This record gives structure tokens, sequence and C-alpha cells, in this order.
């Protein structure tokens, strides 16, 4: 019942700036967390942002810490994940999954969230 | 307690705030089932055992 | 599974059980 389009990817090199982004519709109200994942190529699904909607908490994972923030934009109904201080190990798909059910720290993949599409962030 | 003993502990005839324990900035596999976590300050049910 | 706090004198009491 919770639709996720994510957007805001593309190719930088290393040391520049991405900005991701996560729009939700349906029952908006009813979610009360927002996590964003990456999968590397030869490598598991993690878990690397979190943040609570309700609370405004954030988690970072400790290969992101002190470089990765994550926001939340009521108004516009979209969750931001900015990408300050890139290196090449993240390369990798992106993706945006909500929560209807509260908040887990780390990030399960064998949890129920609603899956985005994906995006492909490429950095060299 | 412990998981020999994790006693039902029978704690009635007053209220829970559930408000301060999403701003307990600790927890860290916090899994509600059945009802959401929002609904749960407001709307209470029968057999509060824990 | 409760806990409470409570000739010339005549306690009358009238006792139902409905619904519960």
């Amino acid at each position: 019942q919770v639709q996720l389009v994510e957007s805001g990817g593309g190719s930088v090199q290393a040391g520049g700036s991405l900005r991701l982004s996560c729009a939700a519709s349906g029952s908006i109200s009813s979610i009360t967390y927002l996590g964003w994942f990456r999968q590397a190529p030869g490598k598991e699904r993690e878990g690397v942002a979190a943040l609570i909607t309700v609370n405004g908490h954030t988690y970072y994972a400790d290969s992101v810490k002190g470089r990765f923030t994550v926001s939340l934009d009521n108004a516009k109904n979209t969750v931001y994940l900015q990408m300050n201080s890139l290196k090449p190990e993240d390369t990798a798909l992106y993706y945006c999954a909500a929560a209807a059910w509260g908040y887990a720290w780390p990030l399960h993949q064998d949890d129920y969230w609603y899956w985005g599409q994906g995006t492909q962030v490429t950095v060299s | 307690a412990s998981v020999y003993a994790w006693n039902r502990k029978r704690i009635s005839n007053c209220v829970a705030d559930y408000s301060v324990l999403y701003n307990s900035a600790s927890f860290s596999t916090f899994k509600c089932y059945g009802v959401s976590p929002t609904k749960l300050n407001d709307l209470c049910f029968t057999n509060v055992y824990a | 599974t409760f806990e409470y706090v409570s000739f010339k004198n005549l306690r009358e009491f009238v006792f139902k059980n409905i619904d519960g």
C-alpha cells in the first residue's frame, strides 16, 4: 500500500557529492521508519543509513560514519541521503525501504520492508 | 531477570507512558507486532503482563 | 489481581454481577 519512487543517482568521481531521494506515496502516517540499503557487486545487501520518522533519530554504519547524512522532508514527502566524501568502495546499487512496524538497528533484509526499484550509484 | 526464571509479573492499576520510550535514544531492535507503535499509547487492551 | 484502600450504624449493601 506504500509505493516508493527513488531517484538522484548518477556517476561522480572520488571525493565528489551526490544526493539521493526516495518519495513516498500511500499510507504515509503509518510509516515510522526509513532505512537506506546498499548492495555491492559480490557483497550482501547491508544497512547503511537509518531514520525514524517520528523521532528524527539518525543511525549510521561504521563504514559511512562521519560522512553520510540522512534527512526527512515531510512537506515534499521525500527522504534524502546526501553523499559526502565519496570513495570508490561505494559503487553499488542503493535501495530505500520503509517500515510501518517500528525501528530496528541494524537493518536486516529478512524483515518486512516496502522495497523500491533501486538506483545505480557508480563512483571511480 | 533470568531466562530460567523470567517471572510473569502483574503490574496493574496504574498507567505506563510509552512516549519516553521513543525518546529514550537507546533502542536497538524495537519490534511491535499486530498493532503499530504509533497507536499504542492512545488505545489499550487487557492482559498487560510483562 | 486487584487492590483497594477504603444499632447506631446500619451498613447496607447491594451486590450485582452483570455483563462481567
